[PDB]
C-alpha cells in the first residue's frame, strides 16, 4: 500500500527506447559471450588473470541480462503488486554493480602483484568469492534493517528506500575508484623507472584508456544519485531513463579495453 | 579418509611431507637467473672436458653462468637444453626470441664499452629488461 | 643399526620414571616408534606408538593418561614418561622401529630392552602353551583370529615373532605372509581368515623359544598368550 | 679403390633386386581388413603434481605401480600412481639431465646427462635411504639414454657419436661402439635384452648387440634428426619418430621401414613415442601441444589426449597396460585409463 | 678401408634369409589378434575392479 502512497508524494505517479535499450543490452551480451568463448578455446590462456578477464566478462553479463529482465518487467503493475519484486530489482542492480566495479580492483591487484619487484623472478578464488560474497551481502542490507516509520527519509528516485546507504555507496565507490587509479600510476612509475634508467615503452598509451572509458561511463549517474541528496522539487531527478544505462553501457567497453590491446587476443578473436 | 587402514595414515603423512620438502626446494630455485658465456669475456669469467658450470651473485640476485667456450660446432641438444636461460652473453629452431648482450673491446642485441665493474653492471641490467619485458607480456600492458 | 635402551631400575610405590633410546647407524628421520611392555613370566604386551613427523601418537586402553612418548631428531632419540606407577607395571621394556610407505617392513629391529621393578578389541587366540620337538622334524604352531583382518585392498596385518632365550624378540613374518631379511628360508606359514598356521621346515637349532603372533589391524596392538617349544 | 666400390654397387644391385621379389605392399596396406578402433575416448584419472619445471622422461616399474620421472629442476621423483601417494624424492648432481631408467628388480635408478657422467643409486639399503652407489665416467660428450640391462649391467651413448656397455661394479667400460658421424640421441632396450637400435641425429639408426660390439645393420630413409624410438614388444620391429614431421615403424627381416604416419597440421617434429601393451594404439607426442593416439593397422584414425596445455615430451604405458602416463612441459604428470 | 667394410656389411647382409614381407605383415597381425582378448585400454573391464577408477 505504501507504493501509491509514497509515489503520490513525490508525485511521479501520474516504449521504443525501452526496446533500443534492450537491443543495447542483447549487443553487450553479445560481445561479453564472444570474449568468454574466446578465452576458452585457447590452450595458452588458462592462467590466473585471463580467468580474472572471464570473471569481469560475467559479472558484466549478469548485470546486462538483470537490466533486460527489468527493461522486459516495465508496466502499469509496478505499482499493483506486493513490494517484493522492488526489492528484488534493487538488490540485483546492486549486487551487479558492485560485482562488476569490485572485479575491476580484483584484476588491477592481480597485475599489480605479480610484477611487483619482490615476485619479478589461493589469493584467486579467494578474491573473487570475496567479491561476490561481499556485493552480495551489500545488496542484501536494506532488507535487514536499513529501510524507511520514516516517511521524512524516503528516498526521490527509489521512494520507498532510505537516505544513508546511498552516501554509503558513493563513498565506497569513490574509495574504489581512487584505490584503482593509485595502483596503475604505481605500475606505471615501477616499469618507467626500471626499464629507463638502464639506458636501453608506450605504456601509458593504454593504462589511462582503461582509466578515461570507466570515468566517462561511471560519473553520469554517481553525479545524479548525488544530487539526489525537498520533496517533489527537483523535476531532473525523475528522468534516469537515459542515465542508469550509461552505467550498463559501462558492461559495453570491457569487451575492447581489456581484449583488444594484445595481438594474441586479437588472433584468438579473429579466427 | 576413515575408510582407509592403520598404513595408509602413515603413508598419506609421509607423502605429505614429500610435498612439504618439494615445494620449499622449488620456491628457493626460482629465483636464480642464467647467462650463457659464449667467447669482452676474459674479464667476465674472472669478474663474474665439456663445458664448465659456475654460481656467483651480484646485487642480492643469484647467477649462474655456464661457458661453452669450446662449443664451434652445431647444436644437437646443447641448444635444445638451452631454452631455459634469460641472457646469452656474447664476446635456428630455438635462438630467434633470446637476447643477446654484447660486448665489444623480438632478438633484441645491446652493446657496451669498458677499474671495470661495468662489465658486470652492464649485464646486470640487462637481466632486469629481458626479465621485465616477460611479466608485461603477461598482464596484457604491452 | 644399533638402538640402545636405558633407564631402567627398580622404584618404590609410588612416583615417576623415564625412559630412554639412543640409535646409530640409520636415517633416524624417516621411523617411527613402538614401545612394547614384557611381564616377567607372561606374553608381550604394546605400550605406545609415535610416528614420523610427531603429528600422530598413539597410547593403551590400560594405561592411558599416565604415560607418554617422545622423540628428537637433532640427537637421534626417544623418550618415554610414566607416572604412578602400580604392581602392575613391573616388566621389562622395548623400543621397535617401524617405517610405512608402499612396501616397507614394519617391526624388523628390536632393541635389547631393560628392566623395571615396583615393589571391543580384536581378540587373537595362541593354539597350546608348549609342544615337544625334535631335531629335523618339521614343527607348526598356529593361532586364531576373532575378526576377519584381511582386507579389501589384500592386506592382513598379522605378524609372527620369535625369543630365544636370554635375547630380544626377532621378527620373522610382516603382513602374515612375507619374510623378513637375514631370515633363513626353512620358515613359512599362511592361512585364511581367522585362522593362522606358522609352519617351520626341518628343525636343525636355535630354534627353540617362544613364538607370538600379533595384529596391527587398528589399535590398539594386542597379543597371544604365547608358544614355547623345548628340546 | 674402384674395384671395391663396383662391388658394392653390385651388392647393393643384388639387395634391391631381391627386395623387389618379395616387397608388394605394407601392413596399412592390407591391415585395413581389421575392425577400426574408431572415436576412443580418453579422461584423465589421477593428476600427478610436484614437478615444478619441465619434465624429460618418465619410466615405470615392472609392477605397474610405482613411476619414476625427471624434470628440469634438478629432481627424480617416485610415485605410487594408485593413491597419488609419492614414495621417493631424489635431489640429482646437476639440473641439465636427459634421461632415466628404473632397475627391472625394483632396487636401483640412474640417470645422466650434460656432465658426462651415469650416475646409479639404490633404493633398497639398510640404513633407510636412498644414496648414490656409482658414477660412470670416460664418455667426452653429452648422454642421451640408459637403461639397465640387470642389476650388474648398463647401457649408454652420448654425444660422442658412441655407445658403451658397461659393468657396474668394475667401474670400466667392458664394450664400446664406434661408427656415427653425428650425435646419437636415444636408444631402446629389448624384451630380451640381447639387442640394442640407437638412433643418431644423422637421420639414420643402428641396431647392436652386446656380446659382438659390431652392428648388424643401419636404417635410414628419414629427412632430419632422430628424437624418439621404441620396440613393438614381439621383437620384430621399432618405430621411429623424427623431426620431418613423420613417424615411421622399421622392420628387421624386411630390410625396410614398415608404416608412415604424418599429417599437415604437424609443421614439427614428433618428441616422444609409445607402443600399446597389445600392439593397437600408438602414442605420439607433438610440437603442436596434443598427444595423438595414433592407430597403428590403418595409419588414418586417432585419438587425442587433451588436457595439456604445453610441450608432450614424455608418455608410457605400463605392463599391464591399464593405464598411461605423459609428462610434459607443463609439469604434470597425467593418469589415463 | 670404409669401401671394405661397407663391402663385408652389405656381403653379410645379402646372405641373409630374407622373407617376404607379407610373412612379417601377417606375423604382426597375427600377434595382435591373438593376443586381441586382453588390451585393457581396448577391453572393457568392471569399474571396481579399476585401481584407478
Ligand atoms: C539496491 C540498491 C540499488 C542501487 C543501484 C543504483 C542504480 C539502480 C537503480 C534502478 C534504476 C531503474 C528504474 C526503474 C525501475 C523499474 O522498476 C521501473 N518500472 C520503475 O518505474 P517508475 O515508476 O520508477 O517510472
Amino acid at each position: 500500500d505504501i507504493i501509491v502512497r509514497h509515489y503520490n508524494y513525490t508525485g511521479k505517479l501520474n516504449k521504443l527506447t525501452s526496446v533500443v535499450f534492450i537491443l543495447i543490452c542483447c549487443f553487450i551480451i553479445l560481445e561479453n559471450i564472444f570474449v568468454l568463448l574466446t578465452i576458452w578455446k585457447t590452450k595458452k590462456f588458462h592462467r590466473p588473470m585471463y580467468y580474472f578477464i572471464g570473471n569481469l566478462a560475467l559479472s558484466d553479463l549478469l548485470a546486462g541480462v538483470a537490466y533486460t529482465a527489468n527493461l522486459l518487467l516495465s508496466g502499469a503493475t509496478t505499482y499493483k503488486l506486493t513490494p517484493a519484486q522492488w526489492f528484488l530489482r534493487e538488490g540485483s542492480m546492486f549486487v551487479a554493480l558492485s560485482a562488476s566495479v569490485w572485479s575491476l580492483l580484483a584484476i588491477a591487484i592481480e597485475r599489480y602483484i605479480t610484477m611487483l619487484k619482490m615476485k619479478l623472478h589461493f589469493r584467486l578464488f579467494l578474491l573473487i568469492s570475496a567479491c561476490w560474497v561481499i556485493s552480495l551481502i551489500l545488496g542484501g542490507l536494506p532488507i535487514m534493517g536499513w529501510n524507511c516509520s520514516a516517511l521524512s527519509s524516503c528516498s526521490t528516485v527509489l521512494p520507498l528506500y532510505h537516505k544513508h546507504y546511498i552516501l554509503f555507496c558513493t563513498t565506497v565507490f569513490t574509495l574504489l575508484l581512487l584505490s584503482i587509479v593509485i595502483l596503475y600510476c604505481r605500475i606505471y612509475s615501477l616499469v618507467r623507472t626500471r626499464s629507463r634508467r638502464l639506458t636501453f615503452l608506450a605504456l601509458l598509451k593504454t593504462v589511462i584508456i582503461v582509466l578515461s572509458v570507466f570515468i566517462a561511463c561511471w560519473a553520469p549517474l554517481f553525479i545524479l544519485l548525488l544530487l539526489d541528496v525537498k520533496v517533489k522539487t527537483c523535476d531532473i531527478l525523475f528522468r534516469a531513463e537515459y542515465f542508469l544505462v550509461l552505467a550498463v553501457l559501462n558492461s559495453g567497453t570491457n569487451p575492447i579495453i581489456y581484449t583488444l590491446t594484445n595481438k594474441e587476443m586479437r588472433r584468438a578473436f579473429i579466427r | 579418509g576413515c575408510t582407509l587402514s592403520a598404513e595408509d595414515k602413515a603413508a598419506v603423512e609421509r607423502s605429505k611431507m614429500i610435498d612439504r620438502n618439494l615445494r620449499e626446494d622449488g620456491e628457493k630455485a626460482a629465483r636464480e637467473v642464467k647467462l650463457l658465456l659464449l667467447g669482452g669475456k676474459s674479464t667476465i669469467v674472472k669478474q663474474m672436458t665439456g663445458i664448465v658450470e659456475t654460481h656467483f651473485t651480484f646485487k642480492d640476485l643469484h647467477f649462474k653462468m655456464f661457458d661453452v667456450g669450446a662449443q664451434r660446432s652445431e647444436r644437437k641438444k646443447w641448444i635444445h637444453c638451452f631454452e631455459g636461460v634469460t641472457a646469452i652473453i656474447f664476446c635456428n629452431k630455438w635462438f630467434t626470441d633470446t637476447s643477446i648482450i654484447l660486448f665489444l673491446n623480438t632478438k633484441e642485441i645491446y652493446t657496451h664499452f669498458t677499474t671495470d665493474t661495468k662489465n658486470v653492471q652492464f649485464v646486470f641490467d640487462a637481466v632486469t629488461d629481458v626479465i621485465i619485458k616477460n611479466n608485461l607480456k603477461d598482464c596484457g600492458l604491452f | 643399526v644399533q638402538l640402545v635402551e636405558s633407564g631402567g631400575g627398580l622404584v618404590q610405590p609410588g612416583g615417576s620414571r623415564k625412559l630412554s633410546c639412543s640409535a646409530s647407524g640409520f636415517a633416524f628421520s624417516s621411523f617411527g616408534m613402538h614401545w612394547v611392555r614384557q611381564a616377567p613370566e607372561k606374553g608381550l604386551e604394546w605400550v605406545a606408538y609415535i610416528s614420523s613427523g610427531s603429528g600422530t601418537i598413539y597410547y593403551a586402553d590400560t594405561v592411558k593418561g599416565r604415560f607418554t612418548i617422545s622423540r628428537d631428531d637433532p640427537k637421534n632419540t626417544l623418550f618415554l614418561q610414566m607416572t604412578s606407577l602400580r604392581s602392575e607395571d613391573t616388566a621389562m621394556y622395548y623400543c621397535v622401529r617401524s617405517i610405512y610407505y608402499y612396501g616397507s617392513s614394519p617391526f624388523d629391529f628390536w632393541g635389547q630392552g631393560t628392566t623395571l621393578t615396583v615393589s571391543s578389541d580384536i581378540v587373537m587366540t595362541q593354539a597350546t602353551s608348549s609342544v615337544p620337538v625334535t631335531p629335523g622334524e618339521s614343527v607348526s604352531i598356529s593361532c586364531r583370529s576373532s575378526k576377519s583382518l584381511l582386507h579389501s585392498n589384500g592386506n592382513t596385518y598379522l605378524y609372527w615373532f620369535l625369543q630365544r632365550p636370554g635375547q630380544s624378540p626377532q621378527l620373522l613374518i610382516y603382513r602374515m605372509s612375507n619374510l623378513a631379511s637375514g631370515v633363513p628360508d626353512r620358515f613359512s606359514g599362511s592361512g585364511s581368515g581367522t585362522a593362522f598356521t606358522l609352519t617351520i621346515s626341518r628343525l636343525e637349532a636355535e630354534d627353540v623359544g617362544v613364538y607370538y603372533c600379533m595384529q596391527h589391524l587398528e589399535y590398539p596392538l594386542t597379543f597371544g598368550a604365547g608358544t614355547k617349544l623345548e628340546l | 679403390l674402384d674395384q671395391l666400390r663396383q662391388e658394392a654397387e653390385q651388392l647393393k644391385n643384388q639387395i634391391r633386386d631381391a627386395r623387389k621379389a618379395c616387397a608388394d605392399a605394407t601392413l596399412s596396406q592390407i591391415t585395413n581388413n581389421i575392425d577400426p578402433v574408431g572415436r576412443i575416448q580418453m579422461r584423465t584419472r589421477r593428476t600427478l603434481r610436484g614437478h615444478l619445471a619441465k619434465i624429460y622422461a618418465m619410466h615405470w616399474g615392472t609392477d605397474s605401480r610405482l613411476l619414476v620421472s625427471a624434470s628440469q629442476d634438478g629432481k627424480l621423483i617416485i610415485w605410487d600412481s594408485y593413491t597419488t601417494n609419492k614414495v621417493h624424492a631424489i635431489p640429482l648432481r646437476s639440473s641439465w639431465v636427459m634421461t632415466c631408467a628404473y632397475a627391472p628388480s625394483g632396487n636401483y635408478v640412474a640417470c645422466g646427462g650434460l656432465d658426462n657422467i651415469c650416475s646409479i643409486y639404490n633404493l633398497k639399503t639398510r640404513e633407510g635411504n636412498v644414496r648414490v652407489s656409482r658414477e660412470l665416467a670416460g664418455h667426452t660428450g653429452y648422454l642421451s639414454c640408459c637403461r639397465f640391462l640387470d642389476d650388474n649391467q648398463i647401457v649408454t651413448s652420448s654425444g660422442d657419436t658412441t655407445c658403451a656397455l658397461w659393468d657396474i661394479e668394475t667401474g670400466q667400460q667392458t664394450t664400446t661402439f664406434t661408427g656415427h658421424t653425428g650425435d646419437v640421441m636415444s636408444l631402446s632396450l629389448a624384451p630380451d635384452t640381447r639387442l640394442f637400435v640407437s638412433g643418431a641425429c644423422d637421420a639414420s639408426a643402428k641396431l647392436w648387440d652386446v656380446r659382438e660390439g659390431m652392428c648388424r645393420q643401419t636404417f635410414t630413409g628419414h629427412e632430419s634428426d632422430i628424437n624418439a624410438i621404441c620396440f613393438f614388444p614381439n621383437g620384430n620391429a621399432f618405430a621411429t619418430g623424427s623431426d620431418d614431421a613423420t613417424c615411421r615403424l622399421f622392420d628387421l627381416r624386411a630390410d625396410q621401414e614398415l608404416m608412415t604416419y604424418s599429417h599437415d597440421n604437424i609443421i614439427c617434429g614428433i618428441t616422444s613415442v609409445s607402443f600399446s601393451k597389445s600392439g593397437r594404439l600408438l602414442l605420439a607426442g607433438y610440437d603442436d601441444f596434443n598427444c595423438n593416439v595414433w592407430d597403428a593397422l590403418k595409419a588414418d584414425r586417432a585419438g587425442v589426449l587433451a588436457g595439456h596445455d604445453n610441450r608432450v615430451s614424455c608418455l608410457g604405458v605400463t605392463d599391464d597396460g591399464m593405464a598411461v602416463a605423459t609428462g610434459s612441459w607443463d609439469s604434470f604428470l597425467k593418469i589415463w585409463n | 678401408a670404409q669401401a671394405r667394410k661397407l663391402v663385408e656389411q652389405l656381403k653379410m647382409e645379402a646372405n641373409i634369409d630374407r622373407i617376404k614381407v607379407s610373412k612379417a605383415a601377417a606375423d604382426l597381425m597375427a600377434y595382435c589378434e591373438a593376443h586381441a582378448k586382453e588390451d585393457p585400454l581396448l577391453t572393457p573391464v568392471p569399474a571396481s575392479e579399476n585401481p584407478f577408477r
